[PDB]
């Protein structure tokens, strides 16, 4: 089936121009993923808040709805309504537009992670260059932010969060680079089909274990779990100089980040919309599968179930994993970070390079 | 009668089941074991809850989980 | 340095607000009575409160600037409010957010 | 010539509509304010006292060297991205000048990581 | 004039209006962001609700440090005047829709130090506005749920037409004086010290 | 100069072991109830 | 959209460089100036290749390049910089007046 | 949620002292003080364990004692009636007058028909007392609380 086909369909028996009946169909696929986005924050927040009260033996926000799942759509809804305070300095735009630099392209990454052969936005060429190079952008708007800040103390936690995020960038790279070496191709949808092609037998985790390892430290060093930049050289890095609604904008695009990594580690190691048994077996043994919709809807409500399971599974094993491993300090952590990350990454897409070009049979060809 | 009303109809009778009948047996037995379940089934739960909440969303404001009183003599 | 005491009403502010802001100078003192809305005023209870103000300020003279003789100050008007609260002028006011009797309850003199 | 490619109507497309909403949400707030803004006495974050030391920051060197290298080998990452992506029908030459520019820039590392490049005592 | 401190003398509605506030009330109820400002035992009987036996974060109250992000105060413990115009810049700069607690009994006015005493504060609304007082010495933290149980009850009172309280007015006044100027005061200086190492 | 690495790799797989004996202090700290009480549902009794 | 108009968008964004270069009022503004010179024959070379060449594309090979060369020069003219800061006390180009004839 | 109406006025406007069930878990009571309010009442908080006597604090007048420690001879202050006064320079619109006690859980059953009496003597000024609540949001006459 394909809904924009009959939608094109429909407008042309209605009698239109072809052009601005096209244009307009992309807004409402492009307002429902920011929605359904909106709802997954919704959803983590609380997530988190029940899973830290689960672990610590308590329980978490009650009395608020049915077992308080409205509370982050409360604190969202009241966290709009707070009074904006401005320091006595000057640049109030800047100040203002600082939290937009941060916010704008986290946000703008979305048309990247797929959920299907036809649920994604954009799988042009290079969607892992469409991630990095507009998730390195953060700094700039966390520098711009502290020099608005007008502190001592906030401006130089800035600054150390700025050089823990910037070094965290290069192992982040070469971990994609050792998978889009064997997936020879840069598009996500090329490097799920061949995930897909067989079941547990072609997944890139059991190819690449480390890479995978290296992929997950800098994803957890760059998402700002492990390390406590938010106790910060004085009481906070980038933190008491705000508002209700910057830290608002900030709490969701922290969680908009996790969301994003979450779903994007799985997407390049694990694979999101695939099973453990071929499609091609079952539907060779329920029937003829390649017209008929009742069986492929099925199949569809299948694959968003297992990419959903896979970063419910990711976003649960990441904040049980915030309050296992304690506290180290961000010099320990850009040393273990540099002197480990840096050179078995190196080494691994050196054995993969060696592993492709001695046995091209099980790799990609 | 042709296929297209029987896609519309699976399609409705899938919204429904997404928003009405599942939870309802989710707020159900949510608190009806609520302890006795381990962490696997914590685990399950809380997916439960992640899964469908659009659902949640709607069903939220209308539903009441407060204890009953009890009686004395 | 910034040197300043303030509690409820008064504010005795050591520098000089140019729109919005202060600097450190030791020239100007610069006097707010009654901050929040907790006391309705006038222009003739505000007046002699600034003729009692001119009065410490000028009866406070030879001495170094310090938080002490400022805090003094300062409690000498608020003292002169409770006073010029006492003496049949005016008083709370039914519009707040908060009702709180920090100077006194309303009593009956017979 | 003409322009013809894979897509981009999405992507300026979502970039319009994420650019919208910021400065929307902003509008909002500024809009259900409780009363205004422009508050009468502003001063800056101190914890407990007023501001008694100053307001300057010692000289130091070790952001500067972390962004030098961070620089250094994101262009070497650059530069590391078309091999990688080009190695299906290439050959073993072109991976042993990548196995030299590789050992060139370990041997880079190794310098920048003997001596005092980059210290956080 | 034989009364003594005198009292001043200071409709319809919409339905969604009225829902409107009814939802901007919730959210304030929902939220409810506190701040811990603890120096004496106070704090410790605060710090013990946090731990998973009372359970104070089940009413949505989470706990930050910062005193921006937190729409109600805390005050706790013996205060020192001192420490009175660091409570008020702590007070002042928070945001406007700001409530107080008052917990203890040497808070809400002058408690145990009140007999023979020229340091303590003898009452904290002489320096914050307490919307809910709590007596106790120490209080129980049953008795502290109680009151933030009435201060959810107090902030459903307020109206969203009647929000043109929370402000300051100017009153400004402009004089000058014949002060003399004073040495500073010590800042460091404690270790590498003329006198410390030479002795005189 | 080998013992070193030996020392240092010892040192890491002990940091795994004891990574992982905390995930499972942790795993093992989600099978017992809350202890905690309600208010105003559960008031405690006084002595 | 014709390579005219790139063109000419690449001149003047070159005259616009060559004044951040000449006057600046800092020698910051040069570098980054500088930067400016370098992307308007960046866009020089990206139209080139657009317009005039075929399959075999090579000017943004040499783009890609220059960016690489542009970055290594940023860093070199950095670290010439930063030790500026180190012995002099100023940072004004106008104060440079030792070396006379 | 549920969109409440105008209904608690009319009750209110019927009778002359009502009891209203809430949730001791939060705050429910406040959108009908709001609404009081909204049409035209003004509210006055007061916490029903301390009062002392209920004649001797809202008809006539009364003696408090403040804690002396010692320094300060024995003082006595005339406090004058709570309602009375607040009734006095009441109006803007002279429409009515309501009494809040919060904590309602605290009293006896001898007073509150002499509170009934009181409500019903002088037309200007209502009685709102808050009981501890059963699950629901519901309201009572405390006349037929009284007789039953
Ligand atoms: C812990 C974290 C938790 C996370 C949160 C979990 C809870 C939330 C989970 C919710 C599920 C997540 C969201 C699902 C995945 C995103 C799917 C999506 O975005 O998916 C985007 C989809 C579009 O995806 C696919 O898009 C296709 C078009 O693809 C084309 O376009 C695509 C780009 O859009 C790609 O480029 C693709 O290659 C290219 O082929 C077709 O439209 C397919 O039908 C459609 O499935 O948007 C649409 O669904 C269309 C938009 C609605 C339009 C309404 C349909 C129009 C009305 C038609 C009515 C017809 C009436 C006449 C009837 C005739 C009567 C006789
Ligand atoms: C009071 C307020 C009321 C609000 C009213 C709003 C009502 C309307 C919104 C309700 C949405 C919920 C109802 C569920 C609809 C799900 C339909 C579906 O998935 O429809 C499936 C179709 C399938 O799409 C077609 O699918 C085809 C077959 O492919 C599928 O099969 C292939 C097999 O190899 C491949 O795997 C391929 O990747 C896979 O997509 C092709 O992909 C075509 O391109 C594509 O058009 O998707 C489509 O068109 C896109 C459909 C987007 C739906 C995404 C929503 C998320 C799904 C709900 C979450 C699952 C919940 C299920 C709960 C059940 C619990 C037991
Ligand atoms: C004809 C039907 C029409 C249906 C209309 C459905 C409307 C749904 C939204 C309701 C809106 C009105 C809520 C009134 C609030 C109230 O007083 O408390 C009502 C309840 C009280 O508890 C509840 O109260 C109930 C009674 S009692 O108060 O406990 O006694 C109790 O039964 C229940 O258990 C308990 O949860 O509080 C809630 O939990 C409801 C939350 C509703 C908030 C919705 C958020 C809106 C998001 C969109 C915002 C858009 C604006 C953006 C601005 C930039
Ligand atoms: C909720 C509502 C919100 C409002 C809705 C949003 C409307 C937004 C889009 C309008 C819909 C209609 C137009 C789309 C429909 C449309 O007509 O597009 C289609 C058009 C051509 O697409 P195709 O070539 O596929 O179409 C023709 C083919 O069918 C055959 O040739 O796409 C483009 O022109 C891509 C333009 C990208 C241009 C390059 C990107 C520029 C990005 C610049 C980044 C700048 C950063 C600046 C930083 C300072
Ligand atoms: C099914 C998938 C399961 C994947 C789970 C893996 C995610 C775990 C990643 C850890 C995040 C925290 C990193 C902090 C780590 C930390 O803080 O300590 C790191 C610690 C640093 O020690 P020191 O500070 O002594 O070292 C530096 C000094 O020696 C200076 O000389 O040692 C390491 O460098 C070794 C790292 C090994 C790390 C191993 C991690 C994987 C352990 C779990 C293995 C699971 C196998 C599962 C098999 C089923
Ligand atoms: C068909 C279908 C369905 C179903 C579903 C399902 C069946 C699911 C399930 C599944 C699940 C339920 C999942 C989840 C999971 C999770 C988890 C469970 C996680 C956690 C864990 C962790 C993270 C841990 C860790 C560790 C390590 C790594 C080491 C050792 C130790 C330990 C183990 C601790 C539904 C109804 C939806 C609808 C649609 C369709
Ligand atoms: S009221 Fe009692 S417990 Fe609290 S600070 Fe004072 S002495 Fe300590």
């Amino acid at each position: 089936i394909d809904l924009q086909g009959q939608f094109i369909s429909a407008l042309q028996s209605l009698g239109l121009s072809h052009d601005l009946a096209k244009l307009l169909w992309l807004p409402l696929p492009m307002l429902m993923m920011l929605i359904v986005a909106t709802v997954g924050v919704l959803v983590a927040v609380w997530l988190e808040r029940k899973i830290s009260a689960a672990v610590q033996q308590r329980i978490g926000p009650e009395y608020i709805g049915p077992l308080g799942i409205l509370a982050p759509l409360a604190d969202g809804l009241k966290l709009i309504f707070k009074e904006d305070v401005l320091p006595a300095n000057s640049d109030r735009w800047l100040f203002t537009l600082g939290p937009a630099v941060v916010v704008i392209p986290v946000f703008l990454s979305y048309i990247i992670v797929p959920f299907g052969q036809n649920l994604l936005i954009s799988n042009l060429a290079m969607g892992v260059f469409l991630w990095i190079a507009l998730s390195s952008i953060a700094p700039i708007g966390l520098l711009m932010a502290g020099y608005a800040s007008n502190n001592k103390y906030s401006l130089l936690g800035g600054l150390r969060a700025a050089a823990q995020s910037i070094s965290y960038e290069i192992p982040l790279a070469l971990a994609v680079l050792a998978v889009a070496m064997m997936s020879n191709g840069l598009g996500t949808v090329e490097i799920v089909e061949q995930q897909s092609q067989y079941g547990i037998l072609s997944w890139n985790v059991w190819r690449q274990p480390i890479g995978f390892l290296v992929f997950w430290i800098a994803a957890l060093a760059e998402c700002e779990r492990l390390p406590f930049d938010l106790e910060e050289e004085l009481v906070a890095g980038y933190q008491t100089e705000y508002a209700g609604m910057k830290f608002a904008l900030f709490y969701l695009g922290a969680y908009v980040n996790l969301v994003l990594s979450a779903l994007l580690v799985s997407v390049l190691y694990f694979g999101g919309w695939s099973f453990p048994i071929p499609l091609e077996t079952i539907a060779n043994l329920l029937g003829v599968s390649e017209t008929n919709p009742f069986l492929q809807i099925a199949f569809a409500v299948l694959g968003i179930t297992m990419t959903l399971i896979k970063a419910y599974f990711f976003v649960f094993l990441a904040i049980l994993l915030r309050w296992t491993v304690p506290r180290v300090r961000i010099d320990q952590l850009l040393d273990l970070g540099w002197k480990f990350l840096l050179p078995v990454g190196l080494v691994n897409l050196l054995l993969t390079a060696g592993l492709k070009l001695a046995f091209p049979v099980a790799f990609g060809g | 009668v042709s296929t297209e009303l029987l896609v519309l109809g699976v399609y409705g009778a899938l919204a429904g089941l997404y928003l009405l009948v599942v939870p309802a047996i989710v707020y159900a037995y949510l608190n009806a074991r609520w302890y006795v379940a381990s962490s696997f089934e914590r685990a399950f739960m809380y997916f439960l809850v992640t899964f469908f909440f659009p659902g949640l969303l709607l069903l939220a404001p209308f539903i009441n989980f407060r204890p009953q009183p009890r009686s004395l003599n | 340095m910034l040197l300043k005491s303030t509690t409820r009403h008064v504010h005795i502010y050591a520098g000089h607000v140019v729109d919005g802001e202060v600097h450190p100078d030791t020239e100007t003192l610069t006097l707010n009575v009654d901050p929040d809305n907790e006391l309705e005023w006038n222009e003739a209870a505000l007046a002699k409160v600034e003729a009692k103000f001119r009065e410490l300020v000028a009866n406070a003279a030879g001495e170094d600037l310090t938080e002490y003789n400022l805090r003094r100050i300062g409690s000498d008007l608020e003292h002169f409010i409770r006073s010029l609260l006492m003496q049949g002028e005016i008083g709370y006011n039914l519009n707040s957010r908060v009702r709180n009797y920090s100077l006194g309850i309303p009593r009956v003199n017979h | 010539t003409v322009f013809v490619l894979s897509g981009y109507e999405y992507f300026l497309g979502f970039l319009i509509i994420c650019s919208l909403v910021p400065v929307l949400a902003l509008a909002a707030s500024a809009l259900l304010r409780p009363k205004s803004g422009r508050m009468i006495r502003l001063t800056t974050y101190e914890s407990g006292m007023e501001p008694i030391g100053g307001a300057w920051i010692q000289f130091n060197v070790r952001y500067y060297m972390f962004a030098l290298v961070f620089v250094i080998f994101d262009v070497e990452t650059v530069f590391l991205y078309p091999w990688a992506v080009a190695f299906h029908q290439l050959g073993l030459l072109a991976f042993i000048e990548a196995l030299i520019f590789i050992a060139i820039l370990v041997v880079a590392l190794v310098y920048a990581w003997r001596k005092r490049a980059l210290e956080w005592s | 004039p034989a009364i003594l401190n005198p009292i001043a003398r200071p409709l319809a509605e919409n339905i969604i209006l009225t829902s409107l506030n009814d939802v901007y009330d919730w959210a304030r109820l929902s939220s409810l962001w506190p701040l811990m400002y603890g120096t004496a035992c106070c704090f410790i009987e605060f710090a013990a609700m946090i731990g998973s036996r009372f359970d104070f974060d089940r009413f949505g109250l989470v706990p930050r440090n910062s005193p921006r992000q937190a729409d109600l105060i805390i005050t706790s413990g013996t205060i020192t005047m001192k420490m009175a115009p660091a409570l008020v810049r702590l007070y002042e700069q928070m945001p406007s829709p700001k409530y107080v607690i008052a917990m203890g009994a040497c808070t809400i006015t002058g408690g145990m130090f009140s007999s023979d005493s020229y340091s303590a504060v003898r009452g904290v609304d002489k320096l914050i506005p307490v919307d809910v007082y709590l007596p106790g010495c120490p209080p129980r933290p049953e008795a502290i749920m109680d009151a933030i149980v009435k201060l959810r009850k107090k902030i459903a009172n307020e109206h969203i037409n009647e929000r043109g309280n929370l402000a300051q007015t100017h009153r400004l006044f402009t004089a000058k004086h014949k002060m003399k100027p004073v040495p500073p005061i010590l800042t460091g200086q404690y270790l590498n010290a003329p006198s410390r190492q030479a002795p005189p | 100069f080998l013992n070193q690495i030996t020392n240092y790799a010892k040192e890491a797989v002990q940091s795994a072991k004891y990574i992982g004996q905390g995930l499972s202090v942790t795993f093992d700290h989600m099978r017992r109830r809350p202890i905690t009480v309600q208010y105003p549902y559960e008031k405690l009794i006084p002595s | 959209m014709q390579l005219t108009y790139v063109l000419i968008l690449a001149a003047l964004l070159f005259c616009i460089g060559i004044y951040g270069l000449v006057t600046s009022r800092n020698a910051v503004r040069v570098l980054m100036s500088i930067e400016l010179l370098l992307n308007a024959v960046n866009l020089n070379l990206i139209g080139f290749a657009n317009y005039l060449d075929g399959q075999q594309i090579k000017g943004q090979v040499f783009a890609v390049f220059v960016i690489t060369v542009a970055a290594a020069e940023a860093a070199v003219g950095l670290a010439i910089i930063l030790a500026i800061y180190r012995n002099r006390d100023t940072v004004d180009m106008e104060k440079f007046n030792l070396l006379k004839w | 949620g549920l969109l409440a109406g105008y209904q608690f006025v009319k009750d209110l406007e019927s009778a002359g002292a009502l009891a209203l069930f809430v949730p001791p878990e939060g705050g429910f009571e406040g959108r009908y003080q709001r609404r009081l309010r909204s049409k035209g009442y003004t509210t006055l908080p007061m916490s029903a364990p301390g009062l002392g006597d209920l004649a001797a604090y809202l008809t006539q007048e009364h003696g408090i004692r403040p804690a002396h420690t010692g320094k300060e001879d024995i003082r006595v202050y005339f406090q004058p009636p709570l309602v009375t006064y607040h009734l006095e320079n009441l109006p803007p619109n002279a429409k009515g007058l309501v009494l809040w006690l919060i904590d309602g859980k605290r009293l006896s059953k001898q007073e509150f028909a002499y509170l009934a009496q009181l409500t019903q003597t002088l037309p200007k000024f209502k009685v709102v007392v808050e009981v501890g609540g059963d699950r629901v949001v519901r309201w009572e006459p405390l006349a037929d609380w009284v007789a039953a």
